[PDB]
RNA sequence: UAAGGUGAUAUGAACCGUUAUAACCGGCGAUUUCCGAAUGGGGAAACCCAGUGUGUUUCGACACACUAUCAUUAACUGAAUCCAUAGGUUAAUGAGGCGAACCGGGGGAACUGAAACAUCUAAGUACCCCGAGGAAAAGAAAUCAACCGAGAUUCCCCCAGUAGCGGCGAGCGAACGGGGAGCAGCCCAGAGCCUGAAUCAGUGUGUGUGUUAGUGGAAGCGUCUGGAAAGGCGCGCGAUACAGGGUGACAGCCCCGUACACAAAAAUGCACAUGCUGUGAGCUCGAUGAGUAGGGCGGGACACGUGGUAUCCUGUCUGAAUAUGGGGGGACCAUCCUCCAAGGCUAAAUACUCCUGACUGACCGAUAGUGAACCAGUACCGUGAGGGAAAGGCGAAAAGAAC
């Protein structure tokens, strides 16, 4: 589903707001993306599905480090 | 009754039990046939199968 | 003082109630054809009437 | 005339059967109500 | 603990046999007894053909309470009630009002 | 090898029925009540080990059990209850030329 | 524990037993068909069809065991492709499904009210989904206060229908502070000295106390009426027992009990006391949670509907400082007060009752009380989900009516 394999990003519910204030009900998706990884540590590409916010973080830690803490999860990658 | 088949080994207590069915299944074919007014000794001949049994799984294990 | 001795003699009795000077209430005092208080539970009920 | 129920066994057991109701979550919802009720027939599979 | 037991003199205190004694022949499981010529009734017996006797007006025991009836003293020549002791390790009647056991 | 017990369990009764009493004089065939559950070959070893007759072949059919109903008088109230009988097996056991009972 | 039993229907038949191995009651155990998570494959529940082993055989066959999926771990072997991964096989653990309410979370109405209706209300209710526990959640200050101070969560009573919010309408509705119930606080982000150093979970013993069968239990007779006495009348007795129920009408003394005093082969709960097993203490130095706080845009939560809007959460885009630093004090700024986010754990007071025991009722008494006093979630109705009744009383005793 819809949800940023690092940052377990959801896609959350909220309101849409008229002029006049009807409040129509409606969803906040994830700025999803699947993107392919270089890990230079054991040479291949990982492939996974991040939300841009997602891709700061793993150019901020590193993709290794973030592939750690997946694993600490039990995410599959 | 338990008491003294407690002290037999294992394979005459299987030849008490075959003995046991066998005498269930005549005690059976005189009942359907009409005689055997003795319309008890089916209870005990059972329980008494069953006592067997019981103490066959006792002394394997 | 709420004598053990006599509230376990009472206890099987028909129409006695013993009670502590304390327990004592409005409905019990009308109820029962006579009132016995020993004159220590006078001062109690006294002291606690006020 | 033609009426409305033409019956089939194999059709009745297809449908309401025990386990057309055990595939579904929504079916062992309905055979759990049914429990609850204290039903002694719980589906159709007579 | 059943305090009436095969066969006891009993007397019965209540019920149109007042003082009549009696020995008991059973003890049934809804707390009654049938005991010797006491509670007597006329039953209107069928005639049954079948391997019975026809059958007229029967007379026979019908069951009495035991709370009807009493254990005979026999030396005291009276009613009274029965005490539960141990001797011997063993439980044992004793007939109250004079302390003996059955 | 069908072992002892199962042979000393699979014949329940000699059904007497007149259709079974002219199958017996004229077919040579006798029939008898069977387990439920029992196949034709337990009942030809069983017939054959425990009346030490020798046996052609065996028929077997299953009878559906009857609905009777009466009464029962739990509750002081004779309550009107109904059910089903047991169905039972039926077995036309023919022999070849002996005869037991 | 026992003089009686083989459940009701139940009569009968054939039997078992009488100090002790009859029955009955309790602890432990054995057996426990088939379906059902159903798990060897399948299936139209309670059925059909197997594979591999081990053993047996009268050579027809037979008995038993194992064989689901997923997750984790291990061993073996292993593609494109050299290494290597993916993949494959086999093991070992664990899960699965059901259940009344309570609980946390993910979603989430409308009728209705506003005397119409759209903001608002109803309402984060009903309902759907996920997860757990005997409770859950929360929880050890980036908290309040006010220049005085308090000192984690939770729950109750006030504050107070107040201050506020509000087509300023309908309506919503606090905190501060006070009184109570309950109450201990601790770890990691790291090294040395001591270095099992008390502590907490598990296990093994012993003691105590419960639970699961039980034991003993006190005292009344005459007479009248009556079908029958427990009632009337008379004279007695017990009471740490006059709670209650039954018995031919209303019984303290007829029965079962009750007050009270005792009881456990065995299995278990809770406390302790220890034995052992993993953790672990204390001191000195250190370190102090970054795509985070904050911001822009859109929403949501805060009593607070964007308003002059503090604070919290984040879908999107950005983005610090680092204890000479940072958060909060209801726009904002300066002073001075207070506290230290971006890591965790934590009992009690609190919520509920499918179920078990005891006890109670100015609760009902058969059109009432559960739908169901009764063989009722039945009969019957409906394809189905589902709906869903009516129906108690002879008599003290069947003595239920021979002829």
């Amino acid at each position: 589903s819809r949800v940023c394999q690092v940052t377990g990003k959801r896609p959350v519910t909220g309101n849409n707001r008229s002029h006049a204030l009807n409040a129509t009900k409606r969803r906040f998706l994830p700025n999803l993306h699947s993107h392919r990884f270089w890990v230079e540590s054991e040479k291949r590409f990982v492939t996974l599905r991040v939300s841009a916010k997602g891709m700061r973080v793993i150019d901020k830690k590193g993709i290794d480090t973030v592939l750690a803490e997946l694993r600490a999860r039990g995410e599959k990658y | 009754k338990a008491k003294e088949l407690r002290e037999k080994s294992v394979e005459e207590l299987n030849t008490e039990l075959l003995n046991l069915l066998r005498e269930q299944f005549n005690l059976r074919m005189q009942a359907a046939s009409g005689q055997l007014q003795q319309s008890h000794l089916l209870k005990q001949v059972r329980r008494d199968v069953a006592r067997v049994k019981t103490l066959l799984n006792e002394k394997a294990g | 003082e709420l004598d053990e001795n006599l509230f376990l003699a009472a206890r099987n009795l028909h129409k006695v109630d013993v009670r502590d000077a304390t327990g004592i209430d409005p409905v019990s005092l009308i109820a029962f054809d006579k009132v016995v208080m020993t004159a220590d539970a006078v001062k109690q009920v006294e002291e606690m009437l006020a | 005339m033609k009426r409305t129920f033409q019956p089939s066994v194999l059709k009745r057991n297809r449908s309401h059967g025990f386990r057309a109701r055990m595939a579904t979550k929504n079916g062992r919802q309905v055979l759990a109500r049914r429990r609850a009720k204290g039903r002694a027939r719980l589906t159709v599979s007579k | 603990a059943a305090k009436i037991r095969r066969d006891d003199e009993v007397i019965v205190l209540t019920g149109k046999d007042k003082g009549k004694r009696g020995k008991v022949k059973n003890v049934l499981s809804s707390g009654k007894v049938i005991v010797e010529g006491i509670n007597l009734v006329k039953k209107h017996q069928k005639p049954v053909p079948a391997l019975n006797q026809p059958g007229g007006i029967v007379e026979k025991e019908a069951a009495i309470q035991v709370s009807n009836v009493a254990i005979f003293n026999a030396a005291t020549g009276k009613a009274d009630r029965v005490g539960f002791r141990f001797e011997d390790g063993k439980k044992v009647r004793f007939f109250k009002s004079n302390s003996e056991t059955i | 090898m069908i072992r002892e017990e199962r042979l000393l369990k699979v014949l329940r009764a000699p059904h007497v029925s007149e259709k079974a009493s002219t199958a017996m004089e004229k077919s040579n065939t006798i029939v008898l009540k069977v387990a439920k559950d029992a196949t034709k070959a337990e009942i030809k070893a069983a017939v054959q080990k425990l009346f030490e007759v020798e046996v052609e072949v065996v028929n077997t059919l299953v009878v559906k059990g009857k609905v009777r109903q009466m009464t029962v008088r739990s509750g002081g109230r004779v309550i009107r209850t109904s059910g089903r009988r047991s169905d039972w097996k039926k077995a036309y056991v023919t022999l070849k030329e002996g005869q037991n009972l």
